[PDB]
């Protein structure tokens, strides 16, 4: 969070809060309303997200759902659908947060590792989020898409 | 043999006490009424009622 | 055990002080809502199995894992020690909604409780649900029997003691 | 450490669920009490040496403490005392701030007891020292964020006794 | 051990062995000498010039050296 | 070790049922209670024969038959057994 | 926060022939006689029967389910969830049938049927269930008719089942605690009986010399941890006599024992008085300490006035005469019997071994005033 | 504890499946290995008492161990040990006529390691002495029994190491 | 007894018998000739055992019938063997009773003890049944007397 | 640490002897099953991150434990984990190699119990994932060798256990 | 336990030999000590409670600690702390007159260091109650008791 952030950034200068540092969680407990506003709409529109996001991974990268790819069969693609799903519920806690923190720690934080462990692309990964990312800025307006299409830019920093 | 356990029906041992103290049984016959009368007058009742 | 009467004049033993204004507001509004909560009590002792087995199907139908071989709740032994922990929850959840006060919880349920599902193999997260599946039900209840004897329809101190349970159940992904 | 925001999100994450709507009355209550919690955080980093001034004159000054002795007696006691003081002051806004006390379970009332009972800090005279804190400050912040601020210098007092 | 020889300090949180910690696996021990030597901490507090020395000391070193409230006068 | 040294009401110890006997002392009652548990039909454990005798130390007599009396057994005859009476000293 | 250590635990499933065969045994501290093994071989000649049974039943399982199924029922009730979960549950009984004839005889069934009548009649009927199984036996017993010994098994398995459908709950186990301190807790009754029995030794004085021998030995293994006898040869034997006569009850021959020198020489001299309350509870109770104030009660009768009044303060407490009573040997209350309470789940796991004997500290204590306290001092 | 039978039922049980012929192969092998561990078991159950002598014999005796300062030395440190050798060989052989050494994990070899290190017993000539057992053990119920008691025996063994 | 075992078994259980322990004692009724068949070639061989193994044990071991010793003179040495020929009497027992319980009640309580306050060597006793273990097997069968001699080898084992 | 060959000479050191014909034997056993212990390393090094692969996909996957609430769930949290699978299947190795399960003792199990019951890693998964690992690496390397690796990640199952 | 006398039993034991002149000369230096021993312990028994009573008064009294906040403050710890100093008097009159503090080792220190961090009970208060119950009783029992009882008194003190 902001609040996380700034507190752990005076904590390490072991000094209290700075004014510029409290003018921010103003503004920042001053956007809140806008912010549950983008967080409700990716919330209750999350199938068409992962529906249409996910054909259109599959429909741009046919390698990982072809025979011999990670996501072959139901099952896998089943799997697919289910993570990202997880990068979505994410990007809902992120815009909420109003900070990454909650997306670097529970998504972020080692990814590369766990999906060398499993055989994954994660340029594939990668590729979902951008698709889901068009697809949550066709159902936003344009400043709000901007604002929750940029948390989904640092996801997709962070896989690449 | 198979007998029951101390001569009885159950085999109990250490079973309860049936009889009662020295007053009681000396109380409960016709005779010794008169020690009965004269162990309460003088209050040998309560030193009898001892378990010694 | 400590109830919020105990709580407040144990703080007020550390302190070496006397009662002053703060203290005898706090404990006035103790006794203000504590009509209500009984209330609350005799609901959830009307309706205790209702609730118990209603947080059971919706508990057993979000997650059907549990029935499957792989599962915990799999078998009818399994499932039988199941349904005796929601009416744990149920029972000490009651029990602090009395005392107004979250201490009877750490003491007798929370201590070691992480450890013992730990132990036992018992899954940390469908626990969770079952508390708060409990705590969805005796809201909507006290909302609607709210509603008629007209109240005021506040629910925060209903919702406190599952929440407490919950967040010292949880694990801390942040 | 956790904010009220990160604890609505711990218990969602758990869950693993999405967020639904009793989640967010917590939202719109830390959302509500934010500005408060702005100016008092505020007003506590414009005027932290006049509380622990004024708290030190009330609770600690001309007794046995500073008279020799008494704990604080040399000024390398006195200073270290007043710096205890302060770092009360400041994580007591943080947990203020955040709206939840986690941060003084992780970052002060952790082994603190012990470490008073190794050095021979007495633990009344330092909780009438916070409780000293807990009145000036309330004074510059008043009522309500008194109350705010009230329930984490009680926390860290219920921490040491 | 490592930390507090090279460093003076035991380790802060559980943050910073983990840290160490991960370096060991994807680097090694080599590497694990260069991240301690070559933090700030080291740089800023020992610098080119100063052999390391105690600096920081928890509470049952103190309890041990018979400091503060243990010491014997007599 | 002799139960009555310091006794509570004020005291730290949690109160509880004094007696008389002397440290290490060689009393014994020959006793008959009947005691029925109350208490079996919601934990479902195994019948134990009651009506049970036996010689309880007179230390430790004063306990028992208070503890009897609250679980509402019933005592038949207490006879003492295995001490002398009315002795000043050597128990 | 604090806790004790999470060691692994069996949580109890049932029992086979050869198990509890062994576990008598080993229970006893015995060392298997002849009886025991012919057992063993009984049970393991004849196990070939049983692989045939399990092989029949394991290919004929879909035809076994259809003839229940058809005279067992609809579109218009029971969703497709539901008709799954009626199928599952007659494809179910058969497998808890070639488990219960491949392993010992009949636990999985007779613990994992009984209750549950109820648990299904929120939904269905109670004359379905029964039709059901009883076309499944019918149609069992004709397929195994050649080779009648093999379907006089199997007649006694499906007749078990629905002899165990038939009954009930099996009620509620409830743990009262006369103190008010402790916390109650109650166990399903089907929880508790799978496993293998944990034996009761009661010694009447009407019984034969076996049974006043295993009773005593059983004593030395409660109160001592060990056999001390047979190993540096202690007797006893007039705590020994006057038990066989039924003199001393057998409380006062835990008395006895508590009160010997070899006790407070094994238990009181090498111990701190923490540690020798913790034990005294293990050998005299058969738990560990339920809570702080508790632990505070009974150390202060150690700590003011020696250890012979603990064990007589022990004996003398109104929760010894209901688990126990006066007429049974002391044993140990673990995960197999009553409700185990969460407050107290590794440290008393801890404490039921052999090895914590050895244990130089208090347990207990600490982690009571562990769990009043806050975050301590040590590594992370 | 489990038997092979509790295991197989296990791991079918765990998987949902029934009975299959690998399941039913494995409870054929034990059930023809059966009577083979039965008539093990009695001669063991015989011979018991010459079982641990003879390896006490060839094992530990005349060396530093029973002289003084060893850890035999005395008498209570002699009986003591071999109690723990009978408890070896009782256990080994509930290990043998299970046919799945689970036993050994829950009521043997559950602290031993902390117990011995505790005391001061030297695991080396524990170690040992377990296989002097087993040579013995090995030449009274012959081959086949010998190599079933052989891995109860390392068993342990590994258990201790 | 093994009747009697199981039913104590059960009975401090406080449940019925189990099928297992009802197999067993179905094993056991049907057995029940062939213990008798050996039980009644022991009690009509019982003078060649006695006197054989008697004759096996003081050749072996010269102590106790020599002077100073246990057994010497006629009265002792007939008591020698009065001894020998009630192990022999109670392992006749321990056969048809399928179980040590009456071996063990009726002669092995105890009675390290009483040898001990006797002066007799009770490895000589020992001994002493060992020999007639070894006649008794030269007068059966392979199984048979596997069976006789592992109810004489309890005997040994319970002396020692 | 030590392998066989130095245990050997603590052995024939600590007793003040030389080397007798035993300890020849067992330096005979030693340089017998040396080249199946290389080749065996071999194979280990060349698969090890399918031996990981394998055996969480066998072991953890797909349950309670990466579902949300299990200790697996966070990313991090998969990350240490298979970083530990890696390092009980590389000191295996080490200890398959030297022939003396030392390295286990001094560098992986010490602590390690009181580590994984500080943290709340449920010590059951992790011996199930360290016994998939055994099976994997027993099908890789083959018989013999699949046993050696069997007494190495046995253990460290015993040692957590 | 033990005290002087089984420590030479336990050296001159544990090296196999009997008893040379050096082990003879420590136990003639016990007896020779014996009975100024004996007196020592015999007048700290008859003033253990003002001993306890000055060495409260000396180092416990009008502080932090029995001011409310400190852990003296109630009545319940009050009657703990007092307990527990009494506890150090008898184990080290016990210690004084075995001459062997192996009790102290047994009975006292084991666990208690982890019992007090524990509790919260303060360890340097502790150690200052201890040394006020040293200098209060060395000036009961004298110069040369008062030395043996420092030893042990020192010895505990050694342990917190
Ligand atoms: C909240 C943070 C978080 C994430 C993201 C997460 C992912 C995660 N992904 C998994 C598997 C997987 N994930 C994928 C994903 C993909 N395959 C492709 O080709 C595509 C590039 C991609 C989908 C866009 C596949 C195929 C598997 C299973 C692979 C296998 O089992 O063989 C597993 C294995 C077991 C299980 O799912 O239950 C986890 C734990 N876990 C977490 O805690
Ligand atoms: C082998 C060991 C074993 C058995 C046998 C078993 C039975 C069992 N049956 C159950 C439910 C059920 N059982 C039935 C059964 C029936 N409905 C009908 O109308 C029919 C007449 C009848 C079957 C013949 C139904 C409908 C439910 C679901 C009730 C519900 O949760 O909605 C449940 C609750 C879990 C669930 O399925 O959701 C268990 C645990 N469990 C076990 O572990
Ligand atoms: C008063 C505070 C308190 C609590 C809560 C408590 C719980 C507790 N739960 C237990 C078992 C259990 N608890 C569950 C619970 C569940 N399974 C699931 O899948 C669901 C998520 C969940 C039900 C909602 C299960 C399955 C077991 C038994 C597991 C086993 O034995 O294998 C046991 C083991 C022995 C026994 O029950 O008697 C205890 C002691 N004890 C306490 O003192
Ligand atoms: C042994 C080392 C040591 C020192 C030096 C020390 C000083 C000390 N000076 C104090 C106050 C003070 N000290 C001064 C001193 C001065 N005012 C001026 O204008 C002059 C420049 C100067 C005198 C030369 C004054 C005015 C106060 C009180 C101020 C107030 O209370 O408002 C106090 C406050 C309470 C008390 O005195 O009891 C301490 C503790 N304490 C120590 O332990
Ligand atoms: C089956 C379950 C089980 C086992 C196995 C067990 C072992 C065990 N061994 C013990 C002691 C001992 N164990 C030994 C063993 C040995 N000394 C040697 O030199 C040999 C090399 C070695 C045996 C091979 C000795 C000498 C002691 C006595 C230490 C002492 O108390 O003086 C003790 C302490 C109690 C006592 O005997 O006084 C236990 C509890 N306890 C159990 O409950
Ligand atoms: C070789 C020497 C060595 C070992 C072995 C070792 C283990 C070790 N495991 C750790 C954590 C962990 N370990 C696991 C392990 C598991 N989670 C699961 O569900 C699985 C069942 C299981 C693995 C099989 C997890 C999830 C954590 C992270 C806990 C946390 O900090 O969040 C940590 C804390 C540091 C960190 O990773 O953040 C250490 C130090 N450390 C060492 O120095
Ligand atoms: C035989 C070895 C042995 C010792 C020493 C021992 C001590 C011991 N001290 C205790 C408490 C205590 N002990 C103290 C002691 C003190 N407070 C102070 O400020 C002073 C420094 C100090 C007195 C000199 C206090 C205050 C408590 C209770 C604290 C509380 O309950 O809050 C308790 C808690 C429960 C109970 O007493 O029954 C134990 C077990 N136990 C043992 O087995």
């Amino acid at each position: 969070s902001i609040v996380t952030k700034s507190i752990v950034n005076a904590d390490a200068e072991a000094r209290y809060l700075s004014p510029g540092e409290l003018e921010r969680i103003k503004s920042f407990v001053l956007s809140g309303q806008r912010r549950l506003r983008i967080a409700q709409t990716l919330t209750e529109n999350r199938e068409m997200i992962v529906k249409k996001g996910g054909q259109q991974l599959f429909q741009k990268r046919t390698d990982v759902v072809s025979p011999g790819g990670n996501a072959y069969g139901e099952e896998m693609t089943a799997t697919c659908l289910r993570d990202l799903d997880y990068y979505l519920r994410l990007v809902t806690y992120g815009i909420v947060a109003g900070d990454v923190t909650p997306i670097e720690e529970i998504g972020l934080v080692g990814v590369k590792e766990m999906y060398n462990s499993l055989g994954t692309p994660i340029s594939g990964v990668s590729e979902g989020v951008r698709c889901m990312k068009d697809v949550a800025c066709s159902l936003l307006s344009g400043e709000d898409s901007a604002e929750a299409g940029f948390y989904f830019d640092y996801t997709l920093g962070a896989m690449q | 043999v198979g007998v029951p356990y101390a001569n009885d029906k159950v085999g109990q041992l250490y079973k309860v006490t049936p009889t009662s103290n020295i007053v009681d049984t000396a109380a409960s016959v016709s005779i010794f009424s008169t020690l009965v009368t004269l162990l309460a007058q003088t209050g040998l009742d309560y030193e009898l009622k001892k378990s010694g | 055990m400590q109830d919020t009467i105990a709580s407040i004049v144990n703080r007020y033993d550390c302190t070496g002080k006397y009662l002053d204004n703060v203290a005898i507001s706090e404990l006035e509004s103790y006794f203000s809502t504590a009509i209500i909560r009984l209330k609350v009590i005799e609901l959830i002792n009307q309706s205790s199995s209702k609730i118990i087995q209603e947080a059971a199907n919706r508990l057993y139908t979000e997650q059907p894992e549990l029935l499957r071989p792989g599962g915990n709740s799999y078998t009818t032994r399994r499932y039988s020690a199941c349904l005796r922990d929601i009416e744990y929850y149920l029972r000490y959840a009651s029990y602090a909604l009395i005392a107004g006060n979250t201490t009877i919880l750490s003491e007798r349920v929370l201590d070691g409780l992480k450890e013992t599902y730990s132990s036992l193999n018992v899954p940390i997260g469908p626990t969770v649900r079952s508390i708060q599946l409990l705590e969805d039900i005796i809201c909507n209840e006290f909302i609607i029997l709210a509603q008629k004897q007209n109240i005021s329809t506040n629910i925060t101190f209903i919702q406190q003691p599952f929440n407490y349970m919950v967040k010292y159940l949880s694990e801390k992904n942040i | 450490m956790q904010d009220a925001i990160t604890a609505v999100i711990n218990t969602a994450d758990v869950q693993g669920k999405y967020l639904d709507d009793n989640s967010l009355d917590k939202l719109r209550g830390y959302f509500e009490t934010g500005e408060l919690r702005v100016r008092a955080a505020a007003t506590i980093a414009a005027n932290a040496a006049t509380i622990i001034k004024e708290s030190v004159a009330k609770a600690l000054l001309y007794s046995d403490i500073t008279r020799p002795g008494g704990n604080m007696y040399t000024t390398r006691r006195y200073a270290a005392c007043i710096r205890d003081l302060d770092y009360y002051l400041r994580y007591a806004t943080y947990g203020m701030l955040a709206g939840d006390p986690s941060i003084l379970d992780e970052r002060v009332l952790n082994g603190l007891k012990e470490t008073y009972n190794s050095l021979g800090v007495p633990i009344g005279a330092t909780v009438q020292a916070i409780q000293a804190m807990k009145e000036v400050t309330a004074s510059l912040v008043g009522t309500n964020a008194g109350q705010e601020m009230a329930v984490y210098f009680d926390y860290i007092c219920s921490g040491l006794s | 051990y490592i930390h507090v020889r090279l460093l003076g300090r035991p380790t802060y949180g559980r943050q910073e062995i983990d840290q160490y910690f991960n370096i060991v696996y994807k680097e090694g021990y080599y590497t694990m000498i260069d991240r301690i030597i070559d933090s700030r901490e080291y740089t800023e507090t020992f610098g080119s010039s100063i052999v390391p020395y105690e600096r920081y000391l928890t509470s049952n070193t103190l309890i041990s050296r018979k400091l503060g409230s243990n010491s014997v006068h007599n | 070790g002799y139960d009555m040294d310091g006794s509570g009401s004020g005291s730290l110890n949690p109160l509880r049922i004094k007696s008389s006997g002397v440290e290490k002392d060689r009393r014994a009652f020959k006793i008959t209670y009947c005691l029925p548990s109350e208490s079996r039909l919601f934990t479902y454990r195994e019948l134990q024969n009651v009506y049970t005798t036996k010689l309880v130390p007179f230390s430790s007599w004063y306990a028992e038959q208070q503890r009897i009396q609250k679980m509402g057994g019933k005592i038949f005859k207490v006879e003492l057994a295995a001490g002398g009476q009315m002795r000043s000293c050597g128990n | 926060n604090a806790s004790a250590g999470s060691p692994l635990v069996k949580p109890k499933l049932y029992r086979t022939a050869s198990m509890s065969a062994i576990m008598q045994a080993e229970q006893q501290d015995r060392f298997l006689q002849l009886g025991e093994l012919n057992e063993i071989v009984a049970f393991l000649n004849s196990g070939s029967k049983r692989l045939e049974i399990a092989n029949v039943i394991s290919n004929n399982s879909n035809l076994m389910v259809s003839k229940a199924a058809d005279k067992i029922f609809n579109v218009v009730r029971y969703g497709s969830t539901r008709m799954q979960k009626s199928l599952r549950d007659l494809d179910w009984f058969l497998r808890y049938l070639t488990y219960a004839i491949v392993a010992g005889d009949t636990n999985i069934l007779s613990v994992n049927i009984r209750g549950l009548r109820e648990l299904i009649d929120n939904a269905c009927s109670s004359a379905a269930a029964s039709v059901a199984l009883r076309e499944m036996r019918k149609v069992a017993v004709t397929l195994f008719d050649n080779d009648s010994a093999s379907q006089e098994l199997v007649k006694e398995y499906f007749n078990v089942i629905i002899n165990e459908f038939d009954q009930s709950r099996l009620s509620d186990k409830l743990r009262k605690r006369a103190s008010i301190d402790l916390q109650g807790l109650k166990l399903p009754q089907s929880y508790a009986m799978a496993g293998i029995l944990k034996p009761k030794f009661v010694m009447k004085s009407s019984l034969s010399a076996d049974e006043k021998n295993t009773v005593v030995k059983a004593c030395y293994r409660q109160v001592f941890e060990r056999d001390i006898a047979k190993a540096y040869n202690i007797q006893f034997s007039g705590l020994e006599s006057q038990v066989k006569t039924g003199q001393l009850s057998i409380k006062e021959f835990v008395r006895a024992l508590g009160k010997s020198s070899i006790y407070r020489q094994q238990f009181h001299e090498n111990f701190v008085d923490s540690r020798v309350v913790e034990l005294s509870f293990k050998h005299f109770l058969g738990r560990g300490i339920s809570s702080l104030e508790e632990f505070q009660k009974y150390f202060a009768i150690l700590s003011s006035n020696g250890l012979y009044s603990l064990i007589d303060s022990l004996l003398n407490s109104l929760e010894y005469s209901d688990y126990f009573g006066e007429e049974t040997v002391p044993y140990f209350r673990d995960l197999g019997q009553e409700a185990q309470e969460s407050k107290n789940w590794g440290a008393q796991i801890a404490l039921f071994n052999y090895s914590a004997v050895f244990r130089k500290k208090p347990q207990f204590i600490t982690l009571f005033s562990d769990y009043q306290n806050n975050l301590p001092d040590q590594h992370a």
